[PDB]
RNA sequence: CCAGUUGACACAAAAUAGACUACGAAAGUGGCUUUAACAUAUCUGAACACACAAUAGCUAAGACCCAAACUGGGAUUAGAUACCCCACUAUGCUUAGCCCUAAACCUCAACAGUUCAACAAAACUGCUCGCCAGAACACUACGAGCCACAGCUUAAAACUCAAAGGAC
C-alpha cells in the first residue's frame, strides 16, 4: 500500500488524457472467429478485420499502432433517457510497427 | 400569362435524358412538398387537424431520423461473434 | 405635458453637438428617437421638481413617477389607433398597479 | 494536494463554433449571393440545419431573403442564365 | 468618441461637393457590392 | 430604427429622373429627413417583370435613397412616393447594414428529452 | 489533472499524440509520455512563463 | 458542362444546337391528368399546328386518362409536327395523373428530340383557397 | 437534429403550448417497419397495352405485330419473374443488404435501459 | 442512484471508483468467501457476458467451487428440487463475475 | 373564356425556409415597409364590477375571382336536407346596439421549496380563493341579473333503485 493520490495521478489511462488522434500501440486480447479486436489499454479496444497488406503477424502478444478514435460512442436515440453503449472504440488502422 | 414560362421551373435535358430531368423534379416536388402543397390546397383541411397532421409528420421524421441514426450506429457489429464461449 | 422639442436626457454632457451645424445636431437630438424620449423628458422633469434625488428610476417615489409617466404614455397612445384591445388591456392593468401602488403607499 | 483530483478551468475549449457568418455580413443587394439560398426553378430555401445556422441567425436571414424577394431585389419565380453555376453554400438536396 | 465619429461621417454622406454630382452618378455611374460568398468568408463573382 | 429607400424606376430619358431626384432630396433636406448616401445598383433588372397592376416594367434602374426619417414623416413621404408614376414597388426599407443579425454568437448542441413517459414498460 | 493544460499545449501548438503508446504495464514511458512527465518536473517553480521552457524541450526533442 | 439553366432567346442565347435557337424550338404544351389531354406542337416560327385528343379514337369513358390514349395522342402530334418540320421541341406538364410520363415517354418516340422541360404545373403559390374535401 | 421541445411539453414546468402530441407511444423498439406488397400493384402492362393496340389497329391474327407480339410474350414472362423477385427480395430474403429478421436482431442486440 | 457513492469522479463520461474503498471491499469479500469455504462454503460463479467465461470455469475446475454461467432455466436455485435431487445442499455464496 | 409562349380588373392567401422562439391573464399569429410594442418581477385576495373574444348568432350595412346554411339536376337509392359532381344567400376583411358560452385543456392554479387503486403529466408540506360528498329528472321548470326574446351565471324539488361513475 503506497501513496494513494501519487498512484491515482500517474497511471496510463489517466497519463494518456482524452484520448483523441492518438496514435497507440498494442496487441489482440482474443483471437476473433474473422474480425480483429486489437487492445491498447484505454478504456476500450477497436474493432476491424484482417488488413490485406500484411495479416498475419497480427498475433496475441504482438505490437501494431493504431489512432484511439471516440473511446465512447454513445447517443441518446428516442426516448432513452439513458444512453446507449456498445462497448467499442472504432479506429482507423495503420500498419504494423 | 404574367411572366416568362421559359425559365419557371424549366430543367434542361442533356442528350435527350428526359429521365433525369423528370427524375430531379419529382424529388424537388417530394422534398419541398408541392405535390404535398397540391393535395393540401386542393380541398380545405381543419385547421385542429392541420396542426395535428403537422405535429404528426414531426412525429414520424422524428421517428425516422432516429431509426437511421439507430440503424448506422449498430451496423458497426456487422462482424462476428467477439469470444463464443457462453 | 412635458415640451415637445428638448434635449436629450443621456446625451447631455456632450459639448460635441453644441458647437455645430444642424444635422449633426439632429443626428443626437429629439428627432430620431420616439416617445421613449418624451418619456424621459417627463421623468427627468417631475424628477427635478418634486424629489430631491433625481434620474434614478429605482426607488420609491422613482418608481411612483416612472408609473405616472407610463400611465400617461398609455393614456396619449390610446389617443390615436383606438382599434387595439390589447393596448387596452395593458392600459387598465397600469392602471389596476397605480391603483393597488397608491393604496399601499396611502397605507 | 497536487496529485489530487482537483477541477480546473476546463481545458480543451473549442473558439466560438462560428458557422458560415462568422464576420462576413452577406449583403442582400446582389443576384448571386442572394440566390446562393434559393433555389432557381421555385424560389425555395433549404433548411435550417441544412444551411448549419442557429436559431436567430436563420431565421432572419430567412426573414430578409423573403424581404429582398419582396420588395424586389431578386427574382422568386426562376433566376436568369446570366449568373450560371451557384458555389456550394446550401448543401443541395436534388441533382446533387 | 461617438459624437466625434458621428460628426466626422456626418461629412460622408451627401457633402455639398457631391449633390448633382451624385445624382448624375447613381442615375448613371454602378456603386454595388456585388460579390458572392460560399460556405467560408472568400470572396467571388 | 434607421430607414432605407430603394426607389425602383424605368430607364426613362435621364433628365427627368435628375430633376426628380434633385426635387426629393430637396424636400428631405428642407423638412427633417437626413440622406446618407445615394448609391446605385447599376442597371440590373430581374428577368421576370411585376404582375402590376397597373404598369409593364420590364428594364430599369435600381437608385437607392438611404434617408433616416423621424416618426411623424413616413406618411408623407410614402405619398410622396407614391406620387410618381413609372415604380415597380416601392416599399421603404429600414437600415440593415450598419448593425447586423441579433446578439447571438455561434451554434449550440440541441438537449435532449430528460424522462418524457412514466417508467414502466407500454 | 494538472497535465490537462500541458497536454492542451502541446497538441495545440505542436501535432497531435504520434508515439506509440503501450498504456499496458503500469506507468510505462515513451517520448510524449516522456515529454509530459519532463514538463510536470519542471512545473510550477516557473512563475515566470512555461512557455519557454516548453518550446526548448519541444526543439530539444525534435532538433 | 451543360448549363442546367436554359438560356432564353433574350438573356441570353448564344449557341445553337443543331442550327436552332432556343427560340427556334417550339413549344409541347401538354394538359397531363387523370381523365385527357390536350397537346399542342408549336412551330419553329411561333405557331400552333398539331392538337390531338384522346377521346377521338373511340373510347369515351375513364380510359382517355390512361396512358395509351396519351402516347396516342402524342404520336399523332409529334407526326402532324414532322410532317412540317419540327424535330426539336420542349417537353411541357400541367397536372398529375398517368398522363404524366406517358405522355412525355409519346413525345420522345415520336421521333421529336426533347432539351429542356418547360414543365408549367398549376402551382397556387399561396391563392386560391382549399375547397371543401372530396374523395379524389 | 430534433426539433425544438424543451419548452414545449404539457407539464407543470414550462405553461407554453405543446408542440410534439405523439398519438402513439414515443419510444425506440427494435423492430424494423411492418413487412407488406401486392395491394393495387397493376403494374408492367405497357408492352401487352401497344400489343392489344397493334392487334386492334391491323385485324386479329399476328401479321405486322411480331414485335409486339415478342413483346408481350417477353413481358408476361417478366412480369411473372418480377412479381416472384419482389416477393423474395423486396420483402424478405434479400441479396445485397441485410434481412429484416436480421436487421431486427441487430437492434435487438444493443434494446435500452431506460429505467436507469 | 446508489452507485454515486462509490463512483468517486469521472474522466469525461468514464467514471473512476476510489481505490481504498475497492480495496477494502475486496478485503471483506476474500475473508468472507474464504471462511465461508473452510466449511466447504459452496461458491456460485456467474458470467454470461462471454467475456472471461472459459477463464472463470477453469478457475472453477482448478478450484472446488462451481460455475453458473449459462443460462437461467425454471428455477436453478428456487425450484432445484425438481431439475435434480431433493436433498442438494444450495450455494451458500454466489461471487458474481460478470452480472 | 378548353393547353398558353408576347398582357389584363378584388376587403383573396401565406408555396420549402414554418425543422424557427415569442408575448399576451388567455383568445390570438406567421410573404413584406412604417406609428405605436412585453404591467408591477414578493404571491394571493369579486362567479354581487371595468374588457377580450375562443368558433358562431339577432340588428344597420359595406364587401374578396374565392366557400358553404337555402340549393336544383343525376351513381347507389329499399327508406338519403350528408356521401359521389357546378357555384351561390346570413357569415370569413370593416364600424356600432349585444348572450360570453366552449374541450377559453396544457381537464394538472401563483410562490417557497425538498428528493405509483389502476391509467399514468414522478413523489412530499405551507400559503389564497373556487368545487362537491345520489345518478336519470337537473347545460332544466321556477327565482335574481343581461336591449338574448331559440340563450347565458346560479339553477331545485316528486315515483323508480340498489346505487351510479372511472380504471384494471
Ligand atoms: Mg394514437
Ligand atoms: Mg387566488
Ligand atoms: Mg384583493
Ligand atoms: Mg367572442
Ligand atoms: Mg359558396
Ligand atoms: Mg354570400
Ligand atoms: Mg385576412
Ligand atoms: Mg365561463
Ligand atoms: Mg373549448
Ligand atoms: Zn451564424
Amino acid at each position: 500500500v503506497e501513496s494513494f493520490a501519487s498512484m491515482l495521478r500517474h497511471s496510463p489511462l489517466t497519463q494518456m488524457g482524452p484520448a483523441k488522434d492518438k496514435l497507440v500501440i498494442g496487441r489482440i486480447f482474443h483471437i476473433v472467429e474473422n474480425d480483429l479486436y486489437i487492445d491498447f489499454g484505454g478504456k476500450f479496444h477497436c474493432v476491424c478485420r484482417r488488413p490485406e497488406v500484411d495479416g498475419e503477424k497480427y498475433q496475441k502478444g504482438t505490437r501494431v499502432r493504431l489512432r484511439l478514435l471516440d473511446l465512447e460512442l454513445t447517443s441518446r436515440f428516442l426516448g432513452a433517457t439513458t444512453d446507449t453503449t456498445v462497448l467499442e472504440a472504432n479506429a482507423v488502422l495503420l500498419g504494423i510497427q | 400569362a404574367k411572366h416568362l414560362k421559359f425559365i419557371a421551373r424549366t430543367v434542361m435535358v442533356q442528350e435527350g435524358n428526359v429521365e433525369s430531368a423528370y427524375r430531379t423534379l419529382n424529388r424537388i416536388l417530394t422534398m419541398d412538398g408541392l405535390i404535398e402543397d397540391i393535395k393540401h390546397r386542393r380541398y380545405y383541411e381543419k385547421p385542429c387537424c392541420r396542426r395535428q397532421r403537422e405535429s404528426y409528420e414531426r412525429c414520424r421524421r422524428i421517428y425516422n431520423m432516429e431509426m437511421a441514426r439507430k440503424i448506422n450506429f449498430l451496423m458497426r457489429k456487422n462482424r462476428a461473434d467477439p469470444w463464443q464461449g457462453c | 405635458d412635458p415640451p415637445p422639442s428638448t434635449l436629450l436626457k443621456d446625451y447631455q454632457n456632450v459639448p460635441g453637438i453644441e458647437k455645430v451645424d444642424d444635422v449633426v445636431k439632429r443626428l443626437l437630438s429629439l428627432e430620431m428617437a420616439n416617445k421613449k424620449e418624451m418619456l424621459k423628458i417627463k421623468q427627468e422633469q417631475f424628477m427635478k421638481k418634486i424629489v430631491a434625488n433625481p434620474e434614478d428610476t429605482r426607488s420609491l417615489e422613482a418608481r411612483i413617477i416612472a408609473l405616472s409617466v407610463k400611465i400617461r404614455s398609455y393614456e396619449e397612445h390610446l389617443e390615436k389607433h383606438r382599434k387595439d384591445k390589447a393596448h387596452k388591456r395593458y392600459l387598465l392593468m397600469s392602471i389596476d398597479q397605480r391603483k393597488k401602488m397608491l393604496k399601499n403607499l396611502r397605507n | 494536494n497536487e496529485d489530487l483530483p482537483i477541477s480546473m478551468e476546463n481545458p480543451y475549449k473549442e473558439p466560438l463554433k462560428k458557422c458560415i457568418l462568422c464576420g462576413k455580413h452577406v449583403d442582400y443587394k446582389n443576384v448571386q449571393l442572394l440566390s446562393q439560398f434559393v433555389s432557381p426553378f421555385t424560389g425555395c430555401i433549404y433548411g435550417r440545419h441544412i444551411t448549419g445556422l442557429c436559431g436567430k441567425k436563420q431565421k432572419e436571414i430567412t426573414k430578409a431573403i423573403k424581404r429582398a424577394q419582396i420588395m424586389g431585389f431578386m427574382p422568386v419565380t426562376y433566376k436568369d442564365p446570366a449568373y450560371l453555376k451557384d458555389p456550394k453554400v446550401c448543401n443541395i438536396r436534388y441533382r446533387e | 468618441r461617438e459624437v466625434l465619429q458621428l460628426q466626422e461621417e456626418v461629412k460622408n454622406f451627401i457633402t455639398r461637393e457631391n449633390l448633382e454630382a451624385r445624382v448624375e452618378a447613381a442615375l448613371d455611374s454602378r456603386k454595388n457590392y456585388n460579390w458572392a460568398i460560399t460556405r467560408e468568408g472568400l470572396v467571388v463573382r | 430604427p434607421r430607414y432605407e429607400l430603394a426607389l425602383i424606376l424605368k430607364a426613362m430619358q435621364r433628365p427627368e429622373t435628375a430633376a426628380t431626384l434633385k426635387r426629393t432630396i430637396e424636400a428631405l433636406m428642407d423638412r427633417g429627413a437626413i440622406v446618407r448616401d445615394l448609391e446605385n445598383l447599376g442597371e440590373r433588372a430581374l428577368p421576370y417583370r411585376i404582375s402590376a397592376h397597373s404598369q409593364q416594367h420590364n428594364r430599369g434602374g435600381y437608385f437607392l435613397v438611404d434617408f433616416y426619417a423621424p416618426t411623424a414623416a413616413v406618411e408623407s413621404m410614402v405619398e410622396h412616393l407614391s406620387r410618381d408614376i413609372d415604380v415597380i414597388r416601392g416599399n421603404i426599407v429600414k437600415h440593415p447594414l450598419t448593425q447586423e443579425l441579433k446578439e447571438c454568437e455561434g451554434i449550440v448542441p440541441v438537449p435532449l428529452a430528460e424522462k418524457l413517459y412514466s417508467t414502466k414498460k407500454r | 489533472y494538472h497535465e490537462d493544460r500541458i497536454r492542451a499545449k502541446f497538441y495545440s501548438v505542436y501535432g497531435s499524440g504520434q508515439r506509440a503508446f503501450d498504456l499496458f504495464n503500469p506507468n510505462f514511458k515513451s517520448t510524449c509520455q516522456r515529454f509530459v512527465e519532463k514538463y510536470t518536473e519542471l512545473q510550477k517553480l516557473g512563475e515566470t512563463d512555461e512557455e519557454k521552457l516548453f518550446v526548448e524541450t519541444g526543439k530539444a526533442l525534435l532538433a | 458542362k451543360f448549363s442546367i439553366y436554359p438560356p432564353i432567346p433574350g438573356e441570353e442565347s448564344s449557341l445553337r444546337w443543331a442550327g436552332k435557337k432556343f427560340e427556334e424550338i417550339p413549344i409541347a404544351h401538354i394538359k397531363a391528368s387523370h381523365n385527357n389531354t390536350q397537346i399542342q406542337v408549336v412551330s419553329a416560327s411561333n405557331e400552333p399546328l398539331a392538337f390531338a385528343s384522346c377521346g377521338t379514337e373511340g373510347f369515351r369513358n375513364a380510359k382517355k386518362g390512361t396512358g395509351i390514349a396519351a402516347q396516342t395522342a402524342g404520336i399523332a402530334a409529334a407526326a402532324r409536327a414532322k410532317q412540317k418540320g419540327v424535330i426539336h421541341i420542349r417537353v411541357v406538364v400541367k397536372g398529375l395523373g398517368p398522363g404524366r410520363l406517358s405522355a412525355m415517354h409519346g413525345l420522345i418516340m415520336g421521333g421529336l428530340e426533347v432539351i429542356s422541360i418547360t414543365d408549367n404545373t398549376p402551382i397556387p403559390h399561396n391563392g386560391c383557397r382549399p375547397r371543401k374535401a372530396r374523395k379524389l | 437534429a430534433t426539433p425544438s421541445l424543451r419548452g414545449r411539453l404539457a407539464r407543470f414546468g414550462n405553461p407554453r403550448k405543446p408542440v410534439l402530441k405523439p398519438n402513439k407511444p414515443l419510444i425506440l423498439a427494435n423492430r424494423v417497419g411492418e413487412r407488406r406488397r401486392e395491394k393495387g400493384e397493376a403494374t408492367c402492362i405497357t408492352e401487352m397495352s401497344v400489343m392489344m393496340a397493334c392487334w386492334k389497329q391491323n385485324e386479329f391474327r399476328d401479321d405486322a405485330c411480331r414485335k409486339e407480339i415478342q413483346g408481350f410474350l417477353d413481358c408476361a414472362a417478366r412480369a411473372q419473374e418480377a412479381r416472384k423477385m419482389r416477393s423474395i427480395q423486396e420483402t424478405l430474403g434479400e441479396s445485397g443488404s441485410l434481412l429484416p429478421n436480421k436487421l431486427n436482431k441487430l437492434l435487438q442486440r444493443f434494446p435500452n435501459k431506460p429505467y436507469l | 442512484r446508489f452507485m454515486e457513492p462509490y463512483i468517486f469522479g469521472s474522466r469525461l463520461d468514464h467514471d473512476i471508483i476510489d481505490l481504498e474503498q475497492t480495496a477494502t471491499h475486496l478485503q471483506l469479500a476474500l475473508n468472507f468467501t474464504a471462511h465461508m469455504a473452510y466449511r466447504k462454503g459452496i461458491i456460485l460463479f456467474i458470467s454470461r457476458n462471454r467475456q472471461f467465461s472459459y477463464l472463470i470455469e477453469n478457475m472453477a475446475r482448478d478450484c472446488g467451487e462451481y460455475a453458473h454461467t449459462r443460462y437461467f432455466r425454471g428455477g436453478m436455485l428456487t425450484n432445484a428440487r425438481l431439475l435434480f435431487g431433493p436433498t442438494v445442499r444450495l450455494p451458500d455464496l454466489i461471487i458474481f463475475l460478470h452480472t
